[PDB]
RNA sequence: UGAAGAGUUUGAUCAUGGCUCAGAUUGAACGCUGGCGGCAGGCCUAACACAUGCAAGUCGAACGGUAACAGGAAGAAGCUUGCUUCUUUGCUGACGAGUGGCGGACGGGUGAGUAAUGUCUGGGAAACUGCCUGAUGGAGGGGGAUAACUACUGGAAACGGUAGCUAAUACCGCAUAACGUCGCAAGACCAAAGAGGGGGACCUUCGGGCCUCUUGCCAUCGGAUGUGCCCAGAUGGGAUUAGCUAGUAGGUGGGGUAACGGCUCACCUAGGCGACGAUCCCUAGCUGGUCUGAGAGGAUGACCAGCCACACUGGAACUGAGACACGGUCCAGACUCCUACGGGAGGCAGCAGUGGGGAAUAUUGCACAAUGGGCGCAAGCCUGAUGCAGCCAUGCCGCGUGUAUGAAGAAGGCCUUCGGGUUGUAAAGUACUUUCAGCGGGGAGGAAGGGAGUAAAGUUAAUACCUUUGCUCAUUGACGUUACCCGCAGAAGAAGCACCGGCUAACUCCGUGCCAGCAGCCGCGGUAAUACGGAGGGUGCAAGCGUUAAUCGGAAUUACUGGGCGUAAAGCGCACGCAGGCGGUUUGUUAAGUCAGAUGUGAAAUCCCCGGGCUCAACCUGGGAACUGCAUCUGAUACUGGCAA
């Protein structure tokens, strides 16, 4: 499913925000965040092992918007390559169009970044798409269209873009609403909350 | 009986044809004798979608076996 | 060249026919142990004179009688 | 029942009793040689060998001896007389 | 780039060992729920029985012809008069039927039979092979016919019988006779078919002969391809299946097949086979492969490809290169149907449909566009092969059902020392977007070809023809206003399903009270149930979710990899010994086992390695490697085996 529900309520028991309605707000601003989303359908305790072990598996899973199947499949291409299995996986996960656009400042929210690509206002190269996954690669060209240098939603997401460092492996152009995905990601510096060893144990039978 | 013929291996509403020498007592998708070619009717730019050999379209046509109209018209346009 | 196959007569009585048992090393598949898996074939002697243990040369050919396909090509040695 | 040329069946009625007679004329002549073989004769076995020699030959040219039988069946009946000779 | 365990016996504990769960999967079914779209799959059972429709023809360029249609001519009419109308005529388009040739022996479907000289792997030898194709040579001259047709005549039909006539690339002689065949030899013996276009010089009784081309025909020897035949090896299970075999085993000579063969026979001999498992009994189409799995292995054989087998039942033969011809014949049999009651007719395991069975599996749809297949020297015609459409969440994949912002945080719930907490930025409220659906409007592409003209630089006649070549022109689209593209309003039209006692992430409040009920296992409930029921809430998955069945995995719990036997499950009560397995030590030899190399082959598909093409992905695809293997060819001699000492 694409969700469509109460973003920030998740934050509470996520114990992290991970970009839920970022633009003016984050934790404990006009919202009740860092609680438990139950009265006593769920409330804080010591935590189980297996809790953690499931939660973190979903941590990595949710900040791309990938379904059940997909992320496993990426694992079946990684453990088919003779290179690093850990690296490869997070490499394939960032090939999704929706993730790339957010990191070119297009969308102030992860959900919003993916809700751009939906309405016809995106394109890649001279090709028009409306597909939230694509093959994104070195020296591609991320392109805004005509009647998307016209929408007042897009502009209103450049605000936050001035407030996020933006990656160094892509050119980013907001002045003509382009930017190229000129070279491969670095994850020498995004594995900072990601322990690959954990998840790949679990996936294994 | 064996003849030069084309032979779909495309999926639905994809016309990828392969020129085979194949039987008329089995089929164009059945028992092959051999491939001999590839052909695009749509003239795709993929890696080697057109092959048609010189050597077997000059040896099994020696002892006889006829080709197809696109092929006939292709002998000239690869200037073979 | 040709092939001639080492058998040992082990039943000669009938006129112009010698029964040979041919022992080759057959390996077990799963347990990988060689064994003697003896197999009679019915060889036609030109004149019967054999018996028991006579190493011979046989070879594959046309039949001459029913259950034949074998001839005597040479008597390596005798042991009757 | 419906066939395109179910007439094929009737056409073969003709060609199965034409063949028939040609072959059985050929089989009466083989019986005439064999007569003379039991007489010890080279003078009535050979009034029935060279007299079926164009017969046997011209019927291989109607294809009614057939295939590699018809490169064999002018030697098969040659064989006969030679025992007796 | 390659495999993890947990729970469950006991008062406690450690082993042993069963049990269960977490995985992956399906031609799956079921229950609930259901926005789109791309790609794939879709009667597994009663191989039970089927209304109907369709799936098998095409060549006039071999024929004799003219039934219909349309013109040409012809006389004629109306003189409905130079225009309507009528008869005649095969002349021409064109073609009914009938003779003649080739397809109907394919393609398609099914897995009932089938443990298999059937399949698979690997070889082999004594064969065939229309369609195909190379070479050389030929196609001479006669005869007898008979369909249609015609005149009669029998039946309800099916389906006939007389009598007469005629054609051919039909039929049968005869001639000619090798690089032919047979024959040691000497010799002997055997073939046919022409049809088309065109034409200058000549000839004709004016139909044609002549000439030139073209396709087709005949023969002989090859090649290709495809196909018979043999062998070896591998092919399932049961000894509560141990004895088996008379063309049986073999040998002669006969006969037969395309060819090798007891394939078959006459005679002759009396053998052959068997526990390295015969004989018999159970069950099964087989393979590439498929699934799962770290692998080995096990399981499996759906779609797709190859092989084999079957077509109402049984049996049988005909023509042919090819058939025991699914939609050919005949005979017998049971069905089933019709009837003029005399007699006939039929066989969906072909497609689509029908009924019955079953847990379950779709429309009597459109079409020759395209691909392939058939007939034909061509044009052209034919196609339930095929391409499309349709129906079904049967599955794989993609996208959407909105984004932002918004609080004392709205009522409204729910829980609450009653301070509040929770639902909750969730809503209301504010802006911002219209993908995709819906509406309006364009629209690429899948088409190459063939057809009408023109160039030949062939061939001959120099010209034709025919073929060839480019050019020139009008066009070839079934799907379907296709991909796609533009506009049009308006969050609009688009979330569900299971679970929350432990394995296992995810609880409260009530009602019930060992009742009701729950439950994969371990197990729940006896009135203060995190396990039952409702509500509130929470959790995981999401146009699906959950349940079952089923196969492999975990399970190294059948173990070659990879298991035990003092007491946990297991050592015959004890000797002897036949087969079998096993062999101290030294030398010589051999090279079978074995080691090395070489060579074929190991189908396509499939895996992988590298790499592309569709808006992505699904899907499509190229090249390399793999193809673990097997046989063959040659070497090596340490070990294993043989031989010798």
């Amino acid at each position: 499913a694409r969700y469509l529900g109460p973003k920030l309520k998740l934050s509470r028991r996520e114990g992290t925000d991970l970009f839920l309605k970022s633009g003016v707000r984050a934790i404990d601003t006009k919202c009740k965040i860092e609680q438990a989303p139950g009265q006593h359908g769920a409330r804080k305790p010591r935590l189980s092992d297996y809790g953690v072990q499931l939660r973190e598996k979903q941590k990595v899973r949710r900040i791309y918007g990938v379904l059940e199947r997909q992320f496993r499949n990426y694992y079946k291409e990684a453990a088919r390559l003779k290179g690093n299995t850990g690296e490869n996986l997070l490499a394939l996960l960032e090939g999704r169009l929706d993730n790339v656009v957010y990191r070119m400042g297009f969308g102030a929210t992860r959900a919003e970044a993916r809700q751009l690509v939906s309405h016809k206002a995106i394109m890649v190269n001279g090709r028009v798409v409306n597909i939230a996954s694509y093959q994104v690669s070195p020296n591609d060209v991320v392109s805004i269209r005509e009647k998307a240098k016209k929408q007042s939603r897009v502009k209103a997401a450049l605000e936050l873009a001035e407030q996020r460092e933006k990656p160094t492996w892509l050119e980013v152009d907001a002045g003509k609403m382009e930017g190229t995905f000129k070279r491969k990601p670095e994850r020498s510096d995004l594995s900072a909350d990601i322990n690959e060893h954990l998840i790949v144990e679990l996936y294994s039978k | 009986m064996v003849t030069i013929r084309l032979a779909r291996h495309g999926a639905k509403k994809r016309p990828f044809y392969q020129v085979v020498v194949a039987d008329s007592r089995n089929a164009r998708n059945g028992r092959f004798i051999e491939r001999v070619g590839f052909f695009n009717p749509i003239a795709s730019e993929k890696e080697e979608g057109t092959r048609l050999d010189l050597d077997r379209i000059a040896h099994w046509v020696g002892q006889g076996a006829t080709i197809s109209d696109r092929v006939a018209a292709l002998i000239k346009e690869v200037n073979k | 060249k040709i092939r001639t196959l080492q058998g040992r007569v082990v039943s000669d009585k009938m006129e112009k026919s010698i029964v040979v048992a041919i022992e080759r090393f057959v390996k077990h598949p799963i347990y990988g142990k060689f064994i003697k898996r003896t197999t009679k074939l019915h060889v036609h002697d030109e004149n019967n004179e054999c018996g028991i243990g006579d190493v011979v040369e046989i070879r594959e050919c046309r039949p001459l009688s029913k259950t034949k396909s074998w001839t005597l090509v040479r008597v390596v040695e005798k042991a009757v | 029942n419906i066939k395109s040329a179910k007439k094929r069946a009737i056409q073969s009625e003709k060609a199965r009793k034409h063949n028939a007679s040609r072959r059985s004329m050929m089989r009466t002549f083989i019986k005439k040689v064999y007569a003379a073989i039991e007489a010890g004769d080279k003078a009535a076995a050979q009034k029935a060998f060279n007299e079926m020699q164009p017969i046997v030959d011209r019927q291989a040219a109607k294809g009614l001896i057939h295939k590699n039988k018809a490169a064999r069946h002018k030697a098969n009946l040659t064989a006969q007389i030679n025992k007796l000779a």
